[PDB]
DNA sequence: CTAATAGATTAGAGCCGTCA
């Protein structure tokens, strides 16, 4: 359980996700993102529930005006919150403020 | 070579006039006939045994399984099958302290003990019944397993009370029949089975593989034992009456004085049926004999008629009276002193004791189940125990026995008997199993003649089936 | 069936059929059918295995409202049939001689 | 926008929200309670946020 | 009434198995 977890809306919030990937892969820790780790030709439900449940230690969302009210969204936070009510830690989402 | 014929499944009918030849499917498919609305029980025992009964009925709310699903159908649970409320919330307790049953099963008399113990449990009964508001469909009275050790008949222990039945449940039952309160009996050993084991670590009754059939039976027991009517039979004709007679020895005295009782069966007429028992137990001094003297079987098939008379309107038009043993000449010509004129009386014979067996020449599974050997157009052997296809499977283990029918007197015809006889394979309201191997004519009356042996001070009793069984 | 004649779709859900190829397609077909028609209560989900927790459902169901069968399957069936008859879904007369 | 709406907890408080919903529907107050109006198969927390 | 030899018919108790 060491990877970070982001969610946010693709493809309207790429520009701001990508950033915020590299710039943490710069910085040394482990990021797993839609656009730069999802394989091709693979169940991508499961995988990314697989992500979520097995290897995760924070769950960073990316919030603005498109990612809030979107299902993939939706269902990556209901299974993060599950994941946090496993695991007892109280600060294991973190949402990320980005749109005016 | 030797002609066999076949007999096809009776059929039994259930709700909403849907036709089955399982109870089982029957049930978890339709449901009942009636409408119950939900079972108060009153549970009189130990604390231990209550809270056993409460985990049990907490137990039967949800679905339970058997090892297979072919041979034996699972148990959808209680509100799901019967479709009424019967759950460890209306329950009253009536507290028996272990100390008094310590106290009365030491008396080195099994006739005492046992009339004390008797005693101790319908006296706690009695009073609630007599002197409280609760309403119970049922008292469910749950029995250590030290009672039931030393309690039997020929127990060995490692003048008053001697005019009884050494038998705590036949005892139990008879002195409560003046009260009319429906009971079931329970063992500790039986709601809790996983907890008494022998010396090994292993229990001693293993149900691991067949919970759902237990969960069945029990149900089925305590659904009727309220009021419920679970099924009845599809196919019975109008005007016919089955009149079963059994033979009990009295003793307890100086004169075994043999007693006779009698159940009946026919058409409600509003589609119906009409089940009950015919008993006010007839008497034969001379000992060995199994024969009534005129007078009785004048009284007998008077009191039957009547009966029958009075529930329809009109006198029967064939009278089938299924007995264990023959019947002599003075015994029916008493019976046909009595009989109206546009009435037919025959008198049929059904024999277990003897020896025929048929053996298949290939295979490790017995002789289909509805097959029948016509001897002589007054004799025919019939196999009621055998392989059923629809469950896969037989109803015993090994070579199965046939029963012999005999037409002793009167004039009919071999085959409608059979078809009768087959059919009645299937009232057993004390069980929940497949189909019988003896017509429930038979056997009720068995069980109802057993039951009012155990004491002499019985007079009128009731006949409704759920004071007995 | 699942697009041209299907009204609603109940699925078991249980230790079985949790992470079940077949079961994970026909849900995707579903979901993708529920987004073609105006009908966001298209899924019923029916929990029947004490051993399958609430919070170890596959990603494709965590955020509906299932109905509870463990404890007893009366109240469950009730509890069907209200939903289908709040939701209108169509049915003949009753019959129980197309079972038989 | 005149819907009473019932929050409490469950199973605990079940006996007097069902109580007091259904008097105060019996009085004429449109009331929302997850007990008697959440739908079956419905995504629950944004139906309740709605 | 009564003691044996059969055949033929009756009831009573009590124990064991149910998977595979
Ligand atoms: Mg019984």
């Amino acid at each position: 359980r060491n990877k970070i977890f982001i969610s946010h809306a693709t493809p309207d919030d790429n520009d701001f996700t990508r950033w915020l990937a590299l710039k943490l892969i710069g910085l040394g820790y482990e990021v797993w993102c839609d656009i730069l780790f999802l394989d091709k030709g693979v169940d991508f439900w499961s995988n990314i529930e697989k992500v979520i449940r097995e290897d995760t230690c924070k769950f960073l969302l990316v919030s603005s005006s498109y990612s809030n009210q979107r299902e993939g969204v939706l269902k990556e936070l209901a299974v993060a919150a599950k994941v946090k009510k496993q695991l007892k830690d109280d600060k294991f989402i973190i949402p990320l403020a980005i749109d005016e | 070579m030797k002609e066999l014929i076949y007999i096809e499944e009776p059929k039994i009918l259930f709700a909403h006039g849907q036709k089955c030849t399982d109870a089982r499917d029957g049930l978890a498919l339709f449901g009942p006939l009636n409408n119950l609305y939900g079972i108060k029980s009153g549970v009189i025992g130990t604390k231990q045994g209550l809270k056993i009964f409460r985990d049990y009925l907490d137990h039967i709310q949800k679905p339970i399984y058997n090892s297979n699903s072919i041979t034996r159908p699972m148990f959808p649970g209680f509100e799901a099958v019967f479709d009424c409320k019967w759950e460890s919330t209306g329950i009253t307790f009536k507290e028996v302290t272990n100390e008094d049953i310590g106290k009365f099963l030491y008396n080195s008399s099994t006739h005492k003990r046992t009339y004390d113990l008797v005693s101790l449990f319908i006296d706690k009964i009695i009073s609630a019944n007599k002197n409280e508001d609760e309403n119970v469909d049922v008292w469910f009275v749950i029995v250590p397993d030290e009672i039931y050790k030393y309690c039997r008949p020929n127990s060995v222990l490692p003048a008053e009370t001697y005019n009884y039945d050494a038998q705590f449940h036949d005892q139990f039952k008879a002195r409560l029949l003046k009260h009319t309160i429906p009971t079931q009996i329970f063992r500790e050993s039986t709601l809790a089975w996983r907890d008494f084991k022998n010396a090994f670590g292993l229990p001693i009754r293993d149900f691991s593989k067949i919970e759902g059939h237990l969960a069945w039976t029990i149900s089925t027991a305590a659904f009727y034992k309220a009021g419920g009517k679970p099924w009845k039979l599809s196919d019975v004709r109008n005007g016919v009456c089955y009149l079963g007679l059994v033979y009990k020895k009295v003793e307890k005295s100086k004169n075994p004085r043999n007693a006779c009782c009698a159940a009946q069966m026919f058409l409600d007429n509003g589609d119906g049926t009409v089940f009950k028992g015919e008993v006010g137990p007839w008497y034969n001094p001379k000992n060995g004999q199994y024969h009534l003297e005129p007078k009785e079987a004048k009284a007998l098939l008077s009191q039957s008629l009547q009966s029958y008379k009075e529930q329809i309107g009109e006198y029967p038009k064939e009278v089938f009276i299924h007995a264990k043993t023959r019947f002599n000449h003075q015994e029916w010509d008493a019976f046909l002193e009595v009989t109206p004129k546009e009435t037919n009386l025959v008198g049929v014979t059904i024999s277990k004791t003897k020896p025929l067996k048929l053996y298949k020449t290939e295979g490790d599974y017995t002789i289909l189940r509805g097959n029948a050997y016509v001897v002589n157009e007054r004799s025919a052997f019939l196999w009621t125990v055998g392989y059923v296809p629809k469950i896969q499977t037989a109803l015993s283990m090994e070579v199965p026995n046939p029963l012999f029918i005999e037409i002793n007197k009167g004039e009919a015809d071999i085959k409608q008997v059979l078809k009768d006889i087959l059919s009645l394979t299937k009232l057993n309201y004390n069980a929940c199993i497949f189909a019988d191997g003896e017509p429930v004519t038979l056997r009720f009356a068995d069980k109802i003649g057993e039951i009012l042996t155990a004491s002499t001070d019985i007079k009128t009793p009731p006949l409704a089936f759920k004071y007995y069984i | 069936v699942i697009r041209e004649d299907t009204c609603k779709f109940l699925l078991v859900s249980s230790s079985y059929s949790n992470q079940r190829e077949g079961v994970l397609k026909e849900l995707a077909v579903a979901a993708k059918v529920k987004k073609q028609l105006k009908d966001d209560k298209f899924i019923i989900p029916l929990a029947i295995d004490e051993q399958l927790s609430y919070d170890d459902i596959n990603i494709d169901i965590v955020r509906l409202n299932a109905i509870d069968f463990k404890m007893s399957w009366a109240r469950g069936l009730k509890d069907i049939l209200e939903a289908f008859e709040k939701q209108k879904v169509p049915k003949e007369v009753a019959d129980a001689s197309k079972s038989n």
